[PDB]
RNA sequence: ACAGAG
DNA sequence: TCCAGCTCCACTTAA
DNA sequence: TTAAGTGGAGCTGGATGCTCTGT
């Protein structure tokens, strides 16, 4: 959630994504923006898509 | 409850008689008032119906009807010569056809 | 044309197979292709493309032209494959003007695409050995006597034949030899002194080399063009006024082209002669008919001349417009009722009309006509014009004029038919797919009758046929056959709805 | 009666099994997923015969395990049509003779393909056979399971897959015949 | 997973008699883990197969028996549906050769059929 | 011959230490003699200094070809 | 590209995501096979001509 | 505040903290002093293996209140987490497995 | 929606 | 509050 | 005389920084 009153948590912005790419950190960019927010699984049909 | 659009722009100037709300959806097959015209009968219209069955029974047996090639047969045996589906082979006129199609 | 592509994948399926329609439909769908990209854009082996194109170039369903770098590109014909449905209508209409000999001549030309004159008179002599008995043989001579009469009335024409390579381009072989059609010898048969007898199937050096014969599918359409116009004249006035139209059109066969708004006008002094002698009619009564048919605002005929006594012509494209008019109104009466078809004929004559004038001119009230007005625009039978007052085009400051467009409703109604036939083929191929259990069960119990029928056939195999459990199952097999006789017969009758629509669309296209 | 079937796979080897040789750890993992299981079009997979080609062992990001692609041949019980085996009896029923074949249990010897003198039992589950001179209508296929001889005339596969959202029939059937001379109990011939 | 071939070869039941014996030679060095059925499905399908093989006449053969049995059987003009069953099923009488070999009384002479009673039993 | 550079980059060092630390975190064998360190990344750095990590870096040239380099045969540095 | 690997949650190609790590396993590729005894080529010449 | 700038390219993460800063030169140039109130909340999943088992037993036995402690525990093939304040911790430390 | 803070 | 595309209309050459 | 390819003028649709901290 958003703010301190809601126990919100902090935001990887649009510019701190641009700094982790400059280091070439690929798995750290994956761990911050996929695993530690909203990791999920989906039933994808490989036939029709 | 009032909506985003103006109902007065749509209509309903009296203020009553809103259209009813559907509870159970309509079926897949609404019944019709009218029915199709029956078939044209006669001795001349029936012979075309007879020959059309005599084309599916004829054109499936023709050598143009290329059947799909069989594969992944299990093993060989002696019951193969009895079950070999014999059918003659037709050669085209290669003077008409291009050179690029010889077997 | 998504309906035409679905129907062509059915017509190539029952009549040619499964691994041959993938090559034919893909040329209707995509376009002109060399042989190597046909296999790549389908996924088949290179051998099967050699088998599936040689059958489609046999029956003249695909054509080809030479391009840059000598490549050979194919092209399928969409209208030519759709006329494989009218094959029983082509065999029956030659049974009228020709005998049972000529009925099996075209039937060998349509099933095999191209034949030689040496081969086609053989099989008609062969297949009519079953129709006779007691030593009487069918000879090669009288089949040719019917065959040369077929070419006189243009029902059988020569193929575009291969040219002479010794006269044109000698040397290295070209891939596609650029076939060409001549104007003189389309109907000039080669002479044959050869005769003989057909074999009765006992089961126990060529003069016409290169001269191939194929069926003229245009002449049967010109033969079906006359029977639609004459029967339209027949139902209105009289059988006596019907034959006069039949008199001119049989004379107008060899003198006009396939797409002409006006034929050559006929003088009445030779109409009286070519009219059959069994009619009690004078030359004066002949001039009575020809001035009142031109007075009809249907205008089947026109005057168009004054010299040589009574000079008279017959319209072709205006007549097909009247046939497509009666086609487009006979579908409104059966789907939306008789009173709804009153309005479609009103907006047809009174060309541009509003809501207030329809309820006056037809005596159909408010809240009964407005349902029948709105269900026709929703089915694309009637259009609007929407003349504005302002360039804002607001619906509160404009008029709405209902307007019937015939030609856009003539293509759409034809598009309804192409899906309609394919739905009939899918229903027949559904009930035959789910019931191959029962038909094999009817096959095996009759195989005891079929195999060992006479040779060593005892009488202790006649009572054991109905012993299997198929005897109460026979109620479903009679239900299966009565469905097929209503499906395949309705499958033919929609081609009558097509041909009146197909002729009206063909005569209004200029192809410039 | 055994055949080979060639398949491909991607085998996850967890990192607590790196002390052991890879070929000794691939073969155990493939038998944990294929043994006593009917792969659909090929028959009952007994065990692995040999591993024929072993590619490189990638380590993908997000895991410590190594994934390698395995080409391998599996010995599979699949008899060809009309192969004559020897089999045992488990029990009988009006639906036919239920023949056991060691590890496998679903063999159909139907009454439509039994021997001609006796076809319908006397409301007994055990099937019968009638001979005129000796043992008239009292012969029986004994439930103790003596060895018979039969001929597998028909085999048929069914797709046993989940139909519907996920929160016991046999996918490998076998139909035989006994009517030939020499097919039946070994005590008769 | 993806499947390449429905039918690759034909194995006699002697080649798996040696295989499941050699599979027992390395087994029972480690008990089952009871983390899954990973050793449950394997053990009952190796044992109950090898018990049924140990009652076939495929026992007491050798690789150099199977090679020499197919050596003498090479010229008798039999198929792979027939050369497979003569090794593993041990014909001893004349009623089973009519079943293992189709059209047995029409292709093979009665002296040559009775030779197959001697050709099988003198090797196994 | 192998034509790419023989110096280990910082990205190869980072991902080799990452994969080897995640493999030490799960119960894999340790190729060196650990002396009480509990963090898996420190043990991976001991295995990197002692040249004992069993990883083969697969360098991809962008045409499709590849080059197998061992970790213990690149010139590692700070 | 980079900005559509971050949305789809797959690791990017630049930085540490450009090379693959293999595992130096003690393994025998293309190992000694088991010999086929019955079905060889020299004993099973087919019957048909 | 759309999807492509608000929820896809940059998104709100957890295991984070934000506090006022203040100088300290007695640390090295690659160190940072995390307060105790943030270090008790921000946790790290330390997988149990052969090296750290006797360290993690003590970090479980301290519990969620004494600072070198643990806030959760999780079994091998299970996806639930047992909150370590309730129950006996010296039993859950003697029942740790590899993994 | 507004005010702050860096 | 600032800046590229899209469409309408006169303006010469050329037959 | 006019068909046509290309200039110039007005209309249109898009965009304008990163977070926490409260009411």
């Amino acid at each position: 959630t958003e703010g301190r009153s809601r126990d919100g948590g902090l935001r990887l912005g649009e510019m701190e994504r641009d700094c982790l790419i400059g280091y070439g950190a690929s798995m750290l960019l994956l761990e911050r923006l996929m695993i530690s927010s909203d990791a999920f699984e989906v039933d994808v049909c490989g036939q029709c898509g | 409850a009032a909506y985003t659009f103006n109902i007065e722009a749509v209509g309903f100037s009296k203020g009553e008689k809103l259209p009813d709300v559907v509870l159970k959806p309509p079926p897949l097959f609404p019944d019709t008032d009218y029915k199709p015209v029956p078939l044209k009968t006669g001795e001349g219209e029936e012979y075309m119906l007879a020959l059309k069955q005599e084309l599916r029974e004829t054109m499936k047996r023709m050598p143009y009807f290329i059947e799909t090639p069989e594969e992944r047969q299990d093993i060989e045996r002696y019951s193969k010569r009895y079950m070999k589906v014999y059918k003659e082979e037709w050669i085209p006129d290669w003077r008409r056809l291009p050179r690029e199609m010889m077997p | 044309t998504q309906a035409e592509i679905k129907l062509c994948s059915l017509l190539l399926q029952e009549h040619f197979g499964e691994i041959v329609e993938k090559i034919g439909v893909h040329l209707i769908r995509t376009g002109s292709q060399p042989l190597r990209v046909i296999a790549h854009d389908t996924g088949t082996s290179l051998d099967q493309v050699k088998k599936a194109l040689c059958v489609l170039v046999q029956h003249n369903l695909v054509s080809y032209q030479v391009h840059k770098r000598g490549v050979v590109e194919y092209e399928a014909q969409c209208s030519r494959v759709l006329r494989m449905l009218r094959y029983p209508r082509y065999i029956y209409t030659t049974k009228t003007l020709y005998s049972d000999t000529g009925e099996l001549i075209v039937e060998e030309l349509l099933l095999n695409g191209k034949l030689t004159m040496s081969a086609v008179v053989k099989k008609v002599a062969d297949r009519l050995t079953e129709t006779m008995e007691d030593g009487k043989t069918m000879d090669y001579a009288e089949v040719s006597n019917t065959f040369v009469r077929l070419a006189d009335t243009h029902f059988v024409q020569r193929c575009p034949s291969v040219p002479t390579t010794e006269n044109s381009d000698p040397g290295p072989p070209p891939p596609a030899p650029t076939l060409v059609i001549n104007e003189k010898d389309m109907y000039l048969v080669p002479k044959l002194s050869l005769i003989g007898k057909g074999k009765r199937r006992r089961s126990s050096p060529i003069p016409d080399d290169g001269i191939y014969w194929q069926a003229n599918l245009d002449r049967f359409h010109q033969h079906f063009r006359d029977q639609a116009i004459v029967s339209a004249v027949a139902n209105r006035m009289d059988q006596t006024s019907s034959e006069i139209v039949r008199t001119m059109l049989r004379m107008s066969e060899i003198t006009t082209s396939s797409s002409a708004p006006f034929t050559q006008p006929l003088s009445s002094n030779e109409i009286f002669r070519s009219l059959p002698v069994g009619y009690n009619i004078s030359k004066q009564v002949l001039d009575q008919y020809l001035t009142l048919l031109a007075d009809d605002p249907l205008e089947f005929v026109g005057k168009s001349g004054d010299s040589g006594g009574g000079m008279y012509v017959i319209n072709l494209h205006k007549a097909l417009a009247s046939l497509a008019t009666a086609t487009l109104e006979s579908v409104v009466q059966e789907r939306f009722g008789s009173r709804c078809a009153r309005i479609f004929r009103l907006v047809l004559q009174k060309k541009h009309i509003e809501q207030k004038q329809v309820e006056d001119f037809a005596m159909i009230p408010a809240k009964e006509a407005k349902d029948m007005l709105y269900k026709m625009l929703s089915e694309n039978f009637m259009s609007l014009q929407e003349i504005p007052k302002t360039p804002d085009h607001a619906p509160s400051r404009t008029f709405y004029l209902y307007t019937v467009n015939i030609l856009s409703a003539a293509r759409m109604l034809l598009h309804r038919c192409y899906k309609s036939i394919a739905n009939l083929i899918e229903r027949r191929q559904f009930e035959t797919k789910e019931n191959k259990r029962l038909l094999e069960k009817s096959q095996r119990v009759e195989a005891i009758i079929a195999s060992m029928q006479a040779t060593g056939a005892e009488e202790a195999q006649l009572q054991e046929i109905e012993e299997m459990i198929t005897a109460p199952e026979r109620q479903q097999l009679e239900t299966l056959k009565r469905n097929v006789n209503k499906l395949d017969a309705s499958e033919i009758q929609v081609d009558e709805t097509i041909f009146l629509l197909e002729s009206y669309i063909e005569c209004t296209m200029k192809r410039q | 009666m055994f055949v080979l079937v060639e398949m491909v796979d991607t085998v996850r080897i967890p990192p607590w099994q790196f002390e052991r040789k890879l070929n000794d750890s691939i073969a155990e993992e493939l038998n944990k997923k294929l043994a006593n299981k009917v792969v659909y079009n090929v028959g009952l997979c007994i065990c692995l015969f040999d591993i024929t080609k072993l590619e490189d062992a990638y380590v993908f990001p997000g895991d410590g395990a190594s994934h390698t692609k395995v080409h391998f041949r599996c010995v599979v019980f699949h008899p060809f049509l009309d192969e004559i085996l020897i089999g045992k009896i488990k029990g009988c029923s009006p639906e036919g003779v239920h023949v056991s074949l060691g590890f496998f249990d679903d063999i159909l010897i139907p009454p439509e393909s039994l021997q001609q003198p006796a076809k319908f039992d006397e409301a007994e589950q055990v099937w019968v056979w009638e001979y005129e001179t000796e043992e008239g209508a009292h012969d029986l296929y004994m439930d103790t399971g003596e060895e018979i001889r039969f001929r597998v005339v028909d085999e048929s596969f069914v797709d046993t897959s989940p139909t519907g959202p996920s929160s016991k029939e046999a996918p490998y059937t076998l139909v035989g015949s006994i009517s030939e001379p020499g097919l039946g109990l070994l005590s008769w011939w | 997973m993806e499947v390449k071939d429905a039918n690759s070869a034909l194995l006699s039941n002697y080649e798996v008699f040696q295989l499941l014996t050699d599979l027992k030679e390395q087994r029972k060095e480690s008990g089952k883990n009871k983390h899954s059925s990973g050793q449950q499905n394997l053990n009952t399908i190796t044992y109950e197969t090898l018990k049924y093989i140990s009652k076939t006449p495929c026992r007491h053969q050798s690789p150099e028996i199977v090679r020499e049995f197919l050596t003498a059987l090479k010229s008798h003009k039999l198929t792979k549906a027939e050369k497979l069953q003569l090794l593993n099923h041990r014909p001893v009488t004349a009623v089973e050769i009519q079943l293992m070999v189709e059209e047995s009384e029409e292709r093979l002479t009665e002296e040559q059929i009775e030779a197959l009673l001697h050709t099988v039993t003198s090797i196994l | 011959k192998r034509i790419t550079t023989p110096y280990m980059t910082k990205y190869e060092r980072a991902r080799v230490l990452g994969t080897r630390a995640l493999q030490i975190a799960m119960c894999a064998p340790v190729m060196v003699e650990l002396e009480g360190e509990t963090d898996p990344l420190l043990i991976a750095m001991k295995e990197l200094k002692a040249r004992k990590i069993p990883i083969i870096i697969r360098r991809y040239l962008p045409d499709g070809s590849y080059e197998d380099w061992g970790v213990d045969e690149l010139i590692i540095t700070d | 590209g980079v900005s559509e690997c971050i949305i789809m949650g797959i690791p990017m190609n630049i930085g540490t995501g450009l090379f693959k790590l293999l595992h130096k396993a003690d393994r025998d590729p293309n190992p000694p096979k088991r010999p086929l005894i019955f079905d060889t080529n020299e004993f099973h010449i087919p019957l048909v001509t | 505040q759309g999807r492509f700038r608000g929820n896809l390219s940059g998104k709100r993460v957890d295991f984070s903290g934000r506090t006022v800063i203040s100088p300290d030169p007695n640390l090295r140039i690659d160190e940072v002093a995390v307060p105790v109130h943030v270090a008790k909340i921000l946790t790290f999943p330390e997988k149990v293996n052969k090296a750290n088992i006797n360290f993690l037993r003590k970090l479980v036995q301290n519990g969620p209140e004494v600072h070198p402690g643990a806030n959760f525990i999780q079994q091998r093939h299970t996806q639930m987490k047992r909150f370590l304040k309730y129950g006996n911790r010296e039993k859950m430390a003697q029942e740790l497995k590899y993994g």
